[PDB]
RNA sequence: GAAAGACCAAGGGUUCCUGCGCAACGUUAAUCGACGCAGGGUUAGUCGGUUCCUAAGGCGAGGCUGAAAAGCGUAGUCGAUGGGAAACAGGUUAAUAUUCCUGUACUUCUGGUUACUGCGAUGGAGGGACGGAGAAGGCUAGGCCAGCUUGGCGUUGGUUGUCCAAGUUUAAGGUGGUAGGCUGAAAUCUUAGGUAAAUCCGGGGUUUCAAGGCCGAGAGCUGAUGACGAGUCGUCUAGAUGACGAAGUGGUUGAUGCCAUGCUUCCAAGAAAAGCUUCUAAGCUUCAGGUAACCAGGAACCGUACCCCAAACCGACACAGGUGGUCGGGUAGAGAAUACCAAGGCGCUUGAGAGAACUCGGGUGAAGGAACUAGGCAAAAUGGCACCGUAACUUCGGGAGAAGGUGCGCCGGCUAGGGUGAAGGAUUUACUCCGUAAGCUCUGGCUGGUCGAAGAUACCAGGCCGCUGCGACUGUUUAUUAAAAACACAGCACUCUGCAAACACGAAAGUGGACGUAUAGGGUGUGACGCCUGCCCGGUGCCGGAAGGUUAAUUGAUG
């Protein structure tokens, strides 16, 4: 974490998270793909996430959220960006050649895991079935459905907590503070992902918004009432309304969970 | 004074082409209409 | 084909360029078919006019377009080519 | 004259050139024309396209979905603005030329013959293959000076000279492998990987050694005792042509070009696929196939004229407008600004007078110096480089070029270096070091003298200061009356959303969100920063709560 000298008025703000582990460029060629960015517009060509457009040039890097290899110890060759997460990815070189990238927990470095049945529970960064881990270790990366790969903790920084085993299943306590039955059969990584200072830089200037991929964001309030509900009026007016979505949906406090397949994974709201 | 009209012969074809015309259902009744009323051209 | 020979080479093009480059190169400008390329213009030459070609150059003309009543008129688009020929033998 | 010059793309489509013409077109006349009539002109293995490959996106067998029409999409196969062979100089004309001619190359394919021979995919690896910025350096084009050649000897003083003018050219490619950049190299053993295999790549172990290797400008030599060359000689009609054709060297300054897809650095983390190198599979009968040599032969089709700071494109016009990319000389200059010019191009298709008011675009202006006016609107002013000096306030960066002041041209005298360069001395004996000297070029420092009213003398080129309102700032907006205090913004807070997410577009399938995952994503309000952000839950919404009343379809007792 560093800090800007004002020496120009965009600069004042700008706080930068700098790290030196991080890989000095020419990422692991075979694990990359084109990614091409959308606009935030569908295969009909509408826009329909409002605020995307522009950025840098980003290629894809095959993270591999399954941790299949069984029993094949890796090593950790190096640790670097991955512009597509707010997380660092390690590198991993397999026993047997094969190198694959996962997302990287706290304690980056050259380090050795081994993602198995059985293996190391006090290591962050090797990957068990939720079966075989300790009741009260923080984890990342934790599998939905087995098979399926990581889903949920996997931010920057980001964990769950694994709380009460029984039967089939297993509780952990989310980022979110909602208790999750998830299965006893799907997988989690021990540990705790890795850039856990992403949250306190700030952007600074308007065009370290605009190089990320994001569009700005113009208010209800500033609008004409053919535009948004939140429309016109004489003067700066206060969208006479109660706060509403641009498509008429309420703002702020309207719950809009409606699932009703998975109410009974979940054994506690965000409370 | 930039005008409305930019020319380019290969934004033409592909928007009022003969092909693009039949591509679609609507384009091919255009050349019908515009067949039935006798017009020398029917794609410009 | 046995035909074709025959089809290809349709006279030569009279000019002053054609005749001035006839006098001093061995280049003869024929007026050829509008679909010929550029070796059966060489077997036609070898076997009509009984000379050895050592080279062809083709290229296509627009024909002019005439202003008139009833509007405007194309001549037919035609084709040209130079036959560069061994430096003594000229074809007739 | 960073174009009013030369050129490429697009767009146009004969406008190009030559004869004949002048009705109409040309804002006038026209013998002229981008106009009329008729002829001619566009030459490619190498320049562009096709062909090979793919991006966005399109279409899409079957397939999912949809009253129908159709939507979306897998295999696929289109799609360049990107990636994949290679030609340069000189001649030639009415009009084409990297296309024709001449000379010298280069790349790739086909058919042969010779010899030894593991060939083989779309499949695996490799490679192609790539960001922003900032710099050293090393060169080169080009510039300039000197020498050399040829011509000259000046309409008015001088000008045989230490004088003037012109010219002092030569490409690709071959050979060279240099400055420089990256880099461990070889042998052997093994292997849970690269969805089969693999002698290839990846992983692991062992042994030896320090220089291999791979790139890579440019100089040199060769291309080239050739072409080009001021001109001479000769023929013929002031010129067209044949032959001959002088000098053709050295020093400096040098790029925005090349080494260089390099190097350093930073986050915003920087195309695919093929060609290409390599590996085996299925097979071959291991003739075929491959690999070198040599010989003969080939490289299709299409575009090429002309206009592109435009009278030929887009603006109804021969219209002060617009239109992507490339090159870029001298002197002054930081400069591609600007001023005068070179190569080159042009006099903008109505002129002749005249010299009223008024009108427009300028020049100067007595004495005042904002009294003008809604308002210093307009104008006038300031304007550079070096040095000195510079306030409040401040987020410590600023403010600040604050404010203000001094020097500036020319010619000498004396004096400090820098860079090129090399007479010779070293040995790893040559594209090498060291280092003399001249010559060339780049900066000083100090003192004089001197001319003008005046020395950043022209063009060029900040006016400044003091209170305050608003908005933190850079940015955006009402194309064509509003550029702002409006929008945006970093930052802040609320609220939603546990993933087949909330949400959006879609009768749906699907797709975006997102190949993301609560430090994430949507909505909303506020708008850097500093100090803060008080009271009220009645209305209305939102969230939760019992379970009492009410209450819909549906039930169908009873009368």
């Amino acid at each position: 974490i560093v800090k800007c000298k004002p020496t120009s008025a965009g600069r004042r703000f700008v706080v930068k998270v700098v790290n030196q582990e991080l890989h000095k460029g020419a990422p692991y060629a075979p694990l990359l793909e084109k990614k091409s960015k959308s606009g935030g517009r569908n295969n009909n060509g509408r826009i329909t996430t409002r605020h995307i457009g522009g950025g840098h040039k980003q290629h894809y890097r095959l993270v591999d959220f399954r941790r299949n290899k069984d029993g094949i110890p890796a090593i950790v060759e190096r640790v670097e960006y991955d512009p597509n997460r707010t997380a660092h990815i390690a590198l991993l070189k397999y026993a047997d050649g094969e190198r694959r990238y996962i997302i990287a927990p706290k304690g980056v470095a050259a380090g050795d895991q081994l993602i198995s049945g059985i293996g190391a529970p006090i290591k962050a960064g090797n990957s068990m079935p939720l079966r075989n881990i300790p009741v009260g270790s923080t984890v990342h990366g934790i599998e939905l459905k087995p098979g399926k790969g990581a889903q949920i903790a996997r931010s920057a920084g980001a964990s769950a907590q694994l709380v009460a085993r029984e039967g089939a299943y297993v509780t952990l306590r989310l980022r979110s503070g909602e208790m999750r039955k998830v299965l006893a059969e799907c997988r989690a990584t021990l540990g705790e992902v890795s850039n856990s200072e992403h949250s306190l830089r700030s952007l600074g200037k308007a065009g370290a918004t605009r190089w990320r991929g994001v569009r700005p964001t113009v208010r209800g309030v500033a609008m004409n009432p053919v535009d948004h509900p939140h429309g016109g009026g004489e003067g700066r007016t206060s969208a006479g309304r109660h706060p509403v979505s641009p498509w008429g949906l309420q703002t702020k406090g309207k719950k809009t969970r409606s699932n009703k397949r998975t109410d009974n994974m979940i054994v506690r709201r965000r409370k | 004074m930039k005008r409305t009209f930019q020319p380019s012969t290969l934004k033409r074809a592909r928007v009022h082409g003969f092909r693009a015309r039949m591509a679609t259902k609507n384009g091919r009744q255009v050349l019908s209409r515009r067949r039935a009323k006798g017009r020398k051209r029917l794609t410009v | 084909a046995a035909e074709r020979v025959f089809k290809v080479l349709l006279g030569p093009h009279i000019s002053e360029k054609a005749t001035g480059l006839a006098d001093g190169k061995s280049q003869f400008v024929f007026k050829v078919a509008t679909d010929a390329t550029k070796l059966e213009i060489k077997k036609a030459v070898e076997s009509l006019f009984s000379v050895k070609v050592q080279r062809v150059t083709t290229l296509n003309v627009k024909g002019k377009t005439k202003r008139t009543a009833r509007g405007l008129g194309k001549r037919n688009d035609w084709k040209k080519a130079y036959i560069a020929l061994q430096p003594g033998q000229d074809l007739d």
